[PDB]
């Protein structure tokens, strides 16, 4: 949208991170389906490097965003000012527990 | 004693200076060979070196037979040396200024305070030569008579990455060295020069006149590009690899500029503040002998 | 960065006064401060300053807020149209702790030097051709409208 | 009164406390107006970062309350051996050896405290990787040839950081009038071989370098990429292209950001598909193994601390400081001290050069013994040789 | 339970933040999430709010 960038940006987060899968077996089994091609999306694959992980990276993306928005949200209480610190820290928390 | 050739002592096979290259002892040459600048903005113009102070700092009494050459190999391409002017070692070598001094500089790089038996060393004049000024080094950290350590390096830039026409000018740009590269390539390189038997090269260089002379500087100009190389990757500030299909390209950044640094890094040996006040100093006196 | 703006403009105004051919009783020869260590901006200050740009003669920046307008000539510069002044000022810049200095500045150092043999110096110090440029901005800070007659 | 026990003598305690080893930042530089403390975060590429400056509400046993009501008693309820002119105190001069032994302790517990953690994030240090595409344009190219690809992402997400790290200008967008000596230059400046796409058909010849020299475009998305190349050998295709890992070690290299050597790479060749919590048992298993020796104010500082490590990611970490604004600065050489520059895995200069050594061990091949593979046939063993 | 960094919870700081999770963070139970993994693929007739 013209100006509503940082909307869009900030839906972008709840994209999904994994494939459609095409239900392969179901159909060799003639299994029933209702859809003339049938799959399912599966929300995340396989890692697939030695260690970097594709979803916990994305997890990182997506709190570092977070971060951004949370630090520029502008307040006016003093511990409303300290619970944005506090919850910054808290996201770089969760950032390692998905990992 | 060794008597001194028509050429230099460096015409011996005895003191041939030869890096470790591909599996075999290439020559200084054949490695700088490998070498390939690329060109940045920045433009080095090359000042005047200051004449070295007239003043030969006392040997002071002392009863050893100091290593000489091991503390001023170790001190420009040492990979650990440091504090190399708390100990001042180097003013001994104004013990051999003096006519008929009965000190021998042996060919082992050790300056003996009196002739002994089996140790071969080199010709006393060449060495009253040699000491008249490299004595100097031993005033590397005195204040009064401390070398400048930024722009000296600029002569170094020429005297290696400058082409003939850059050099002829005086002026080059600041370059940026690359060559195909071994693990650990900068580090064997300087361990390659620190047995380098050096005092041979600084002797002839200081001892040969004339014709002979000029004939040693073409001989050996590869040999001290070498010298520079690794005081230049010992004060560039970064030296990083490039993946090139399967290949590396060693790359330091950039040749003719002193970065100042002293924090060590695996890639290349470092210089603490007193080994550049030090290598400063040797560039002083080497470049004056060298453009004379 | 304060300082250094301050410094550049008293530097500006004197090396406009030398290039008018007037008699100087200048205290010292470039008046502008030589960072040794500083941060980025200070040496975007030290590259423009450095530079004297036409700009700063035809009163294009406003002094209200000098070291704002300065940085904001640096950005021009670090991407100028003509090619000399963009390399010019990037290789100043990238050398900050040299000082660049005109050729006729330099000849003036000399007779300093000449006149007191063991005067000091900054040593580190490039001397550069300067880049000419043709545009005459008209400009004038100061209260009153212009009353343009349209051709 | 006081002033003169203050100014005469509290000075000369400050004086020297400033010196102490371990009080390592600068304090205040007198200026209310204008100081804020200079503010350095151990960031990773592939984690969140840690400030070491933090409000994180830890209170260190009230140490961090302050009560400035303290300023009472000093001015009134307080004697000083120099205000108590007349009998005489005679000032205490303390030996120096009852911190500076402390300071030791802790110094040289901190030091090895970190050793193992160090010694596999230098391992594993190359071993990230950016999932990437290598599209064939030309006919009979192996999978392994062809134009290389990796979407946006993955470049923000691994090698953008990186860059940022080892302090390089960002990459040349590429946008089809670009000529292979400008892509060329891009590399050349930015060691690392890695351009991002921007707009337009590409032309051939720069194909042809980013073909020859493996260099890494950075397209947006994969749709229809390519349109995106000037496809004149109509060779390439959008269905013509092989997915494969890429090693963070096999485009950057520099020798202490990233261990790049041989050696170690047949070791991550060796190693199973890890995950953080195997890197963090190996981890506690090298610390299980090495118990570290420790003086008595070492293991009291130890439980003083006195935990967890497990929390911050190590993959590449270096020490560099924050803006306020919060964005996380480049290495600035004129500012930052320069021991910042590269974390040198956080080993020691002794470790690294020994650590070299240790390499040609490993890689030596008398010690290589593990067998890979075996026959199975039907012979008599009528003449028993090994080989 | 694993919510927060040592020391957040303690911290007096951080208590409005605290409160938002704990009054998010449901307790843990298998029959709830194995059902939320299992809602993600079985088929949906009436539907979900
Ligand atoms: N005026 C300038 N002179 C020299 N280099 C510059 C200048 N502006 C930016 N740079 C280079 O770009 C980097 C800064 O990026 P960027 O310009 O996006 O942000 P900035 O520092 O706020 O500058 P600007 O105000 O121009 O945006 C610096 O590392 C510097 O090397
Ligand atoms: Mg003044």
């Amino acid at each position: 949208l013209a100006g509503a960038n940082t909307i869009i940006a900030i839906m972008r987060l709840f994209t999904p991170q994994g494939f459609l899968r095409t239900d392969d077996l179901a159909i060799a089994a003639n299994f029933p389906r209702a859809s003339r091609n049938p799959q399912t999306y599966i929300p995340y694959t396989n890692q697939r490097g030695t260690v970097t992980n594709e979803f916990a990276s994305r997890f990182r993306t997506i709190v570092a965003t977070l971060a951004n928005v949370v630090n520029e949200r502008a307040v006016q209480d003093d511990m409303q000012k300290a619970t944005r610190s506090c919850t910054k820290q808290w996201l770089r928390h969760l950032e390692t527990q998905f990992d | 004693m060794l008597q001194q050739p028509t050429g230099g002592y460096t015409t011996l096979e005895q003191f041939a200076f030869t890096i470790r290259n591909d599996g075999t002892n290439a020559t200084p040459t054949q490695f700088l060979q490998l070498l390939s600048y690329e060109a940045t903005e920045n433009e080095l113009v090359k000042k005047t070196i200051p004449t070295p102070e007239t003043h030969l700092p006392s040997a002071r009494n002392v009863p050893g037979n100091v290593y000489i050459e091991d503390a001023i190999t170790q001190a420009l391409f040492g990979i650990s040396a440091q504090n190399v002017n708390a100990h001042g070692y180097f003013s001994r070598l104004s013990a051999l200024a003096l006519p008929n001094t009965s000190a021998r500089l042996g060919l082992d790089g050790v300056i003996y305070n009196s002739e002994t038996i089996n140790i071969p060393f080199y010709d006393p004049a060449a060495v009253a030569n040699f000491a008249a000024t490299y004595a100097k080094l031993g005033n590397a950290s005195t204040p009064r008579y401390r070398a400048d350590m930024i722009d000296i390096y600029a002569h170094v830039g020429l005297e290696l990455a400058g082409t003939d026409a850059e050099r002829a000018a005086g002026v080059m740009p600041v370059k940026r060295a690359k060559f195909d590269s071994w693990e650990g390539s900068l580090i064997s390189l300087s361990r390659d020069v620190v047995n380098w038997k050096i005092l041979a090269f600084l002797i002839d260089l200081c001892s040969l006149e004339g014709e002979a002379l000029r004939a040693f500087k073409t001989r050996n100009r590869d040999v001290f590009r070498m010298m520079l190389f690794i005081m230049s990757t010992a004060v560039a500030a970064n030296v990083v690899n490039r993946k090139v299909t399967k290949r590396v390209d060693r790359v330091l950044e950039y040749i003719g500029v002193n970065s100042m640094r002293t924090a060590g890094r695996t890639a290349t040996i470092t210089y603490d503040l007193s080994r550049h006040e030090f290598a400063a100093k040797f560039l002083q006196l080497t470049f004056t002998r060298w453009n004379a | 960065i304060d300082h250094f703006a301050a410094k550049i403009l008293e530097d500006w105004r004197q090396k406009e006064k030398l290039d008018k051919g007037a008699l100087v009783e200048a205290d010292r020869v470039i008046q502008r401060l030589i960072p040794l260590s500083s941060s980025t901006y200070v040496q975007r200050l030290a590259a423009i300053g450095a530079l004297y740009p036409n700009e700063f003669t035809e009163n294009v920046l406003d002094l209200s807020r000098l070291s704002t307008a300065l940085l904001q000539l640096s950005d021009t510069y670090y991407q100028h149209a003509n090619d000399q002044l963009r390399r010019l000022y990037r290789r100043m810049y990238n050398d900050s702790r040299t000082l660049y200095m005109t050729q006729r500045h330099q000849e003036l150092l000399l007779a300093q030097i000449t006149a007191d043999p063991n005067i000091l110096l900054y040593p580190y110090t490039y001397i550069f051709t300067t880049i000419p440029t043709s545009m005459n901005y008209i400009s004038n800070t100061g209260q009153g409208r212009i009353k343009h007659s349209l051709t | 009164n006081i002033a003169v026990a203050h100014t005469d003598h509290l000075s000369v305690v400050y004086a020297t406390m400033s010196n102490f080893m371990l009080n390592f930042t600068n304090n205040f530089s007198g200026n209310h107006a204008t100081f804020k403390p200079d503010q350095y975060v151990i960031t990773s590429p592939e984690g969140s970062y840690k400030p070491i400056i933090e409000r994180q509400g830890e209170t260190v046993d009230g140490l961090t309350i302050i009560d400035t009501s303290i300023v009472w008693p000093i001015l009134c309820q307080c004697t000083y051996p120099l205000v108590r002119q007349s009998i005489m105190e005679e000032i205490v001069y303390p030996d120096p050896s009852t911190t500076l032994s402390q300071s030791l302790s802790v110094a040289q517990v901190l030091s090895k405290l970190t050793l193992p953690d160090a010694f596999i994030n230098m391992i594993l240090s190359g071993g990230d990787s950016v999932v990437m595409r290598t599209y064939q344009t030309e006919a009979d190219d192996d999978l392994d040839e062809g134009i290389r690809m990796t979407t946006y992402d993955q470049y923000l997400s691994h090698i953008r950081e990186r860059l940022h790290i080892t302090n390089v200008p960002d990459p040349i967008y590429i946008t089809g009038a670009s000529t292979p000596d400008q892509i060329a230059a891009s590399v050349q400046a930015t060691h690392v071989a890695v351009v991002l796409y921007q707009s337009g058909v590409i032309n051939g010849p720069a194909s042809t370098y980013l073909r020859e020299n493996e260099v890494l475009v950075v397209m947006p998305d994969y749709y229809d990429v390519v349109s995106r190349f000037a496809n004149a050998n109509l060779q390439m295709n959008n269905n013509r292209y092989h997915e494969s890992v890429l090693e963070i070690a096999d485009i950057f290299d520099q020798a202490d950001f990233i261990q790049t050597s041989d050696a170690v790479r047949q070791l991550r060749a060796l190693m199973p598909t890890l995950s953080t919590s195997q890197i963090r048992h190996a981890i506690e298993r090298i610390a299980q193994i090495t118990d570290v020796d420790s003086t008595d104010y070492g293991k009291l500082t130890l439980r003083f601390l006195g935990t967890l490590t497990r929390s911050l990611k190590m993959q590449n970490a270096q020490i560099r400081r924050i803006r306020p604004d919060g964005t996380v600065l480049r290495y600035d050489d004129q500012i930052d001290i320069e021991a910042f520059r590269w974390s040198r895995y956080f080993l020691d200069e002794l470790q690294l050069r020994r650590l070299s050594v240790g390499l040609r061990l490993i890689t030596n091949p008398r010690i290589a013994r593990r067998f890979n593979g075996v026959r199975i046939m039907y012979l008599t063993d009528d003449d028993p040789d090994p080989d | 339970k694993r919510y927060f960094p040592e020391n957040l919870e303690q911290n007096q700081s951080a208590a409005r933040l605290v409160s938002a999770v704990k009054a998010r963070a449901s307790e843990a139970d298998i029959s709830s999430i194995h059902l939320a993994i299992a809602r993600e693929v079985s088929p949906m007739f009436n539907v979900h709010e």
